């Protein structure tokens, strides 16, 4: 509802296909308006030449007048060329979206906008590609005091997944995305290395 | 305008802080263009710098809300263009400036953006120093994490063009 | 640049012939304010990527490492880190040819990789994805090396052999780039490709193409009215192609150095703000960490990674 919302207030957001449109409209309207150029001649239409002027003078002028209207040909389509290189690029990266995060759930780092991509969905538009990313990022957090692993009989007890947290009374393990203590049992770890190893190692019982 | 016995153009003359060889009546840059002239009824090396020139732009809240505007001369003295705020990015005639980092509004260049905040209150421009965000200067400890409790789902857009006009 | 100063600017005549063109010039000016707009949009895609500027701790638990070597130094005339600056001492008119200032200065791009770097080594990918987490470096390296499917003990048992590789490799590097210059090249060909190609330019201005004279502004004041006309659009003609030659090569070039910031962007969010598993994405081996740092025109990362060193054949099943 917020995007709708976005989308419909700011109209400026829907920029990167409104400018693009605007911009190829007015390259080919600059095309037009260029056919009143001169480039020398007496008059820049060469159908006004041909029946206005003394006929090898007239030639002359014509010659220039169609150099003159290749030249805003050539450079049109190069400047069309270019862009299309950069257009493609676009499609590429949009084609690479749609497999990677619509088609999928990529981890690729903030790809798809920041956060864990859980889901993305496509929409159409002139000229090109919309998308709704949806992304998970932490809402809250709080500082809890942490260990690799706890000492229990000169061992130490790694998580089998996550860290060892504390509140100050009591250890237990979580995960790097979400607060949810488990107790230390011998389920939740596993032992390697030893007491005298581990940097921030803290004194606690498994069960 | 420059004649020094038939060495011609355009610029201002300074001194400069550089010797030429006896057969050397003036010096040319990396495109052999003049670097300095030697005046023939004094010799004295001149450096010759080009007569001042930039773009001009215009910054602008818009016209919608508000009409003042503010104009940046690049590379000139707010002199060769009342409140002048003096810079390479180019002077900006019809705003002050401020000492302290806010966000960007309107870019003006060389780390300044103006932007439009009122005084007792009328809108004015006023150029600023950019800031990049608070400085979060967070502080950690080998036995302390933040760990996330709860998460919230953001959803955000992106457009990209596809295709263009299918010109023939 | 302004193509009248370029073409023949403060003359009356040379404006009216120029004119004649149309907006064949007046594209070009745009063609090149919107290049200068997109090298701005390359820096902020490249080094805008923390939620806000964050900073490093006051002090500096780096667990042994010496990143002091790649974070902005602030006690010196100009806040570079070691490694930047031997890049930075490295990588380096009337005719209306110019350059416009960077929105976004060498400073304040050494304050985002600032930040950048003490997510690298303190808080990782939060300064990116939401809210900044405390990532204390020792707890940080843990989970790098549990990353790649490391258990954390390699970081304990040889938490002075890790610290000294890096400070070691970084030692390298640091050597590497201050005795071969040429290791800069790929910021040192873009600005002397596109100062060769404007400096052409301006040597292309003294080409005659045929015409009695080189110079616009001496012909209107040496030849008759008409005779004068003549030579003028000849020359006007050669020169707003040169104009358009230089532009269309920046617009090309703008595509490919537009590619390398995209692709900068990119691995910054995967080595930097992340340790990827892309094969060999930001560097061979798995990633660890990557460390970015400013540049003139450019962005450098120390790419970190784990990679077997030693092994042996043992019978397996
Ligand atoms: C070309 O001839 C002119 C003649 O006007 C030379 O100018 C003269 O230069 C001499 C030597 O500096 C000046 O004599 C002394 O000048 C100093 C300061 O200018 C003064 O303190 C002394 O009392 C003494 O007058 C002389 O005034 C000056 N004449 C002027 C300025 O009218 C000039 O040097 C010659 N240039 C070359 C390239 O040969
Ligand atoms: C990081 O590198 C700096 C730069 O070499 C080290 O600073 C040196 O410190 C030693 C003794 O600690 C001195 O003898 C040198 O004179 C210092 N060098 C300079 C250029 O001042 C610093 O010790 C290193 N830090 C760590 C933690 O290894
Ligand atoms: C893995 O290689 C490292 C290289 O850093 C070895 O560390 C060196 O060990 C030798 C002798 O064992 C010492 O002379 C060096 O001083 C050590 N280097 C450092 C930086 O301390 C390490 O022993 C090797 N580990 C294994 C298990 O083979
Ligand atoms: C934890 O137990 C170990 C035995 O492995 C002992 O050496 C150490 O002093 C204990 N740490 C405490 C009590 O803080
Ligand atoms: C810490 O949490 C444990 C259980 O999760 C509880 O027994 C203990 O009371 C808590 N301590 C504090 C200080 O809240
Ligand atoms: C953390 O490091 C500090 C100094 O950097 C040290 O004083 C302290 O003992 C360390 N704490 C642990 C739990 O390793
Ligand atoms: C303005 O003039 C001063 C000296 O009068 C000079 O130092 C400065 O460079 C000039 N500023 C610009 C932007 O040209
Ligand atoms: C997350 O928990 C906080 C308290 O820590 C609470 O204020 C907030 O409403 C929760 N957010 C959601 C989305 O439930
Ligand atoms: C393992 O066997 C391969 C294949 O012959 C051999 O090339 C290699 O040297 C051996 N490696 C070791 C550590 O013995």
């Amino acid at each position: 509802g917020k995007i709708q919302d976005s989308l419909s207030s700011t109209p400026s957001a829907l920029g990167k296909l409104q400018d693009v449109v605007n911009q190829n409209a007015q390259a080919l309207n600059t095309l037009v308006k260029q056919l009143s150029s001169n480039f020398g001649a007496i008059s820049s239409v060469l159908n006004d030449i041909l029946s206005r002027l003394d006929p090898p003078e007239a030639e002359v002028q014509i010659d220039r007048l169609i150099t003159g209207r290749l030249q805003s040909l050539q450079t049109y389509v190069t400047q069309q060329l270019i862009r299309a290189a950069e257009i493609r690029a676009s499609a590429n990266l949009a084609a690479t979206k749609m497999s990677e995060c619509v088609l999928g759930q990529s981890k690729r780092v903030d790809f798809c906008g920041k956060g864990y991509h859980l889901m993305s969905f496509p929409q159409s538009a002139p000229h090109g590609v919309v998308f709704l990313h949806v992304t998970y990022v932490p809402a809250q957090e709080k500082n809890f005091t942490t260990a690799p692993a706890i000492c229990h009989d000169g061992k130490a007890h790694f998580p089998r997944e996550g860290v060892f947290v504390s509140n100050g009374t009591h250890w237990f393990v979580t995960q790097r995305n979400f607060y949810e203590p488990q107790i230390i049992t011998t389920d939740n770890t596993f032992v390697s290395g030893n007491c005298d190893v581990v940097i921030g190692i803290v004194n606690n019982t498994v069960y | 305008n420059f004649n020094f016995n038939g060495l011609t153009g355009t610029g201002v003359l300074t001194e400069s802080n550089k010797k030429f060889l006896p057969f050397q009546q003036f010096g040319r840059d990396i495109a052999d263009t003049t670097d300095a002239v030697r005046d023939p009824q004094t010799l004295e090396i001149l450096d010759i710098t080009p007569c001042s020139f930039g773009g001009v732009s215009v910054i602008t809240p818009g016209t919608n809300t508000s009409n003042q505007v503010a104009v940046l001369y690049q590379d000139v003295n707010c002199t060769e263009v009342s409140n002048v705020f003096q810079t390479r990015a180019g002077c900006l005639i019809g705003a002050e400036h401020v000492n302290n980092s806010y966000e960007c509004d309107i870019p003006i260049g060389a780390g300044i953006c103006a932007s439009y905040q009122t005084q007792t209150a009328s809108q004015s421009i006023i150029a600023y120093t950019m800031s990049l965000g608070a400085e979060n200067s967070v502080a950690y400890s080998n036995n302390s994490i933040a760990i996330p409790t709860n998460f919230t789902i953001s959803v955000t857009t992106e457009i990209l063009p596809v295709s263009m006009t299918k010109t023939s | 640049v302004d193509c009248t100063m370029y073409i023949c600017g403060d003359s009356t005549e040379c404006s009216n012939l120029l004119l004649q063109y149309g907006s064949f010039c007046t594209q070009l000016n745009r063609a090149l304010t919107g290049i200068a707009v997109e090298q701005d949009k390359n820096t902020q895609e490249v080094f805008a990527q923390v939620k806000q500027i964050y900073k490093t701790p006051p002090i500096k638990d780096f667990g042994g490492f010496n990143f002091s070597q790649i974070l902005p130094d602030p006690s010196k005339p100009s806040k570079r880190s070691p490694i930047e600056d031997l890049l930075f001492n490295k990588v380096t008119k009337f005719n209306g040819l110019t350059v416009l200032p960077p929105l976004l200065t060498d400073e304040m791009i050494a304050q985002y990789t600032s930040a950048l770097l003490a997510g690298t080594i303190t808080s990782g990918w939060t300064f990116g994805a939401g809210p900044a987490l405390q990532i204390p470096f020792p707890m940080q390296m843990a989970y790098r090396f549990n990353g790649i499917g490391v258990t954390q003990n390699v970081l304990y048992e040889n938490q002075k052999l890790i610290a000294n590789q890096f400070n070691s490799a970084i030692g390298k590097i640091q050597d590497s780039l201050s005795s071969t210059p040429s290791a800069l090249g790929k910021l040192q060909d873009v600005v002397n490709q596109n100062a060769q190609a404007l400096n052409t330019l301006v040597k292309q201005l003294s080409s005659n193409f045929g015409a009695i004279s080189s110079v616009l502004n001496d012909i209107l004041s040496r030849l008759d009215p008409p005779e004068a006309e003549v030579q003028i659009d000849r020359l006007i003609t050669g020169r707003l192609q040169s104009l358009q030659t230089y532009v269309t090569q920046q617009l090309i070039r703008a595509a490919e150095i537009r590619a390398s910031a995209n692709l900068a962007a990119t691995k910054m969010s995967e080595c930097v703000l992340g340790q990827s598993k892309r094969v060999d994405f930001c560097g061979k081996g798995y990633h660890l960490m990557s460390f970015p740092q400013s540049a003139p025109h450019g962005v450098v990362f120390l790419h970190v990674t784990y990679v077997p060193a030693q092994e042996k054949n043992f019978t397996t099943a």
